[PDB]
């Protein structure tokens, strides 16, 4: 899935 | 719990060691133990709590998406069973974080920096629950929206537009609008207004604060690029 | 154990799903459950067992090294306590793998491909125990050497020099010599002879087998480059 | 620590 930018660690 | 016998300072020290070792499940357990000491958290400690759980839930979300995609393509019981196993574990982590915020981090948070930080986390963990919800989905979405909205109201009254916490909140709330609330226009409007108001306030910042704010502004820009 | 009620085929299917989801602790637990069914493992199943535990122990080894380095530099009790916690968990995983090999994977393994595969794993997990040993260190080193030596003897008699399992065994035994046994000359000699004998046998292979063998030969070359 | 090449997943 195309994940959009969210705050903090890009852990997924 | 299992961290009840360890000193609060030793739990914080061990959370920092666990972060260095990339041991995020341990880091989260140490920070949960520190929160359960009952004292309020400093800015650094709030960030250790959030980094720990974000890394743990991040691994679970990435695994859940891989399994959900295999399940969707397949449509024996194994893929569904295993997707359910990961989903339950993810729900458990969200419930644990929400429990810490409700018992009693939010109610004791009076300063804007702490209250907005916790209400944003409440919004984020209800958003992660919404990503897997199919049943209660509407109520979970409402709970995420309510937490984000309270955090936004406080942030607009009490923090400057370049405030890193305010920026991160707006970034996350815009993503909630885009793909949870099916409100892409609200998402785009929020990301644009937040970016533009921060740009106009950059002149007030030091070199270090400018770096902090522009890093998050670039994330708003990245999303806007994909959405427009 | 906890996997006792699940079908062997469902445990293998779920181990493959866990690998796709990068859920290596789950992958290892599913493969442990499959081994405990008591039946011998196929080539694919042996590789699923090894990939699962290698990923789990790999994370623990990387964390242990970060903590040990902080501890060494520092020389309160927290760094030692946390390094000990990770060390105990790592020892537990090695003991679990060694227990599966001893009960009863090795004793039932008659073919060279399975017997060498298991004896190499026995050598590897005693080597991971040796990396953290300071007490029993000599006996752990002896156990690793003995397992690797039995695997080498069988591999030289029963497999061609380009056999991927034989190559991987030689690669690992040469690393055991270099940094566990403090025998860098034995390490270099073994890596050189193994590389040269494999090179001379490449002409017998198909395009796919050639790719498999040369990939491991490059690892022997990488080590030789660092050692000479 | 400088880790040498070993077989399989480079998981550490
Ligand atoms: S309150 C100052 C501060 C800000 C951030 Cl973003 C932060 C992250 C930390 C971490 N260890 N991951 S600590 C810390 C402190
Ligand atoms: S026995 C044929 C075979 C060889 C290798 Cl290296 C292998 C790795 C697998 C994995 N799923 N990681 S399965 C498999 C089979
Ligand atoms: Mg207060
Ligand atoms: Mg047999």
């Amino acid at each position: 899935k195309l994940m959009f930018k969210t705050e903090g660690p890009d852990s997924d | 719990g299992a961290m009840g016998s360890m000193e609060r300072a030793s739990l914080i020290q061990k959370a920092k060691l666990a972060e260095q070792a990339e041991r995020y499940e341990d880091m989260a357990a140490f920070m949960k133990g520190a929160v359960e000491k009952g004292e309020e958290l400093s800015c650094e400690e709030r960030n250790l709590l959030s980094v720990a759980y974000k890394n743990v839930v991040g691994g679970q979300r990435a695994a859940w998406r891989v399994l959900s995609s295999i399940e969707q393509k397949s449509n024996g019981p194994e893929v569904r069973e295993y997707r359910e196993k990961v989903e339950t574990e993810l729900q458990g982590v969200c419930d644990t974080v929400l429990g810490l915020l409700d018992s009693h981090l939010i109610k004791e948070a009076g300063d804007a920096e702490s209250r907005v930080f916790y209400l944003k986390m409440k919004g984020d963990y209800y958003r992660y629950l919404a990503e897997v919800a199919t049943g209660d989905k509407k109520r979970i979405i409402d709970s995420a929206r309510s937490a984000y909205q309270e955090a936004m109201d406080i942030s607009k009254k009490e923090m400057p537009p370049t405030n890193p916490i305010r920026l991160g909140l707006a970034l996350n709330f815009s993503v909630f609008h885009y793909e949870i609330a099916n409100s892409p226009e609200e998402a785009i409007s929020l990301a644009k207004t937040t970016f533009d108001e921060a740009m106009a306030d950059l002149h007030t910042l030091s070199e270090d604060s400018y770096k902090d704010s522009t890093l998050i502004m670039q994330l708003l820009r990245d999303n806007l690029t994909l959405w427009t």
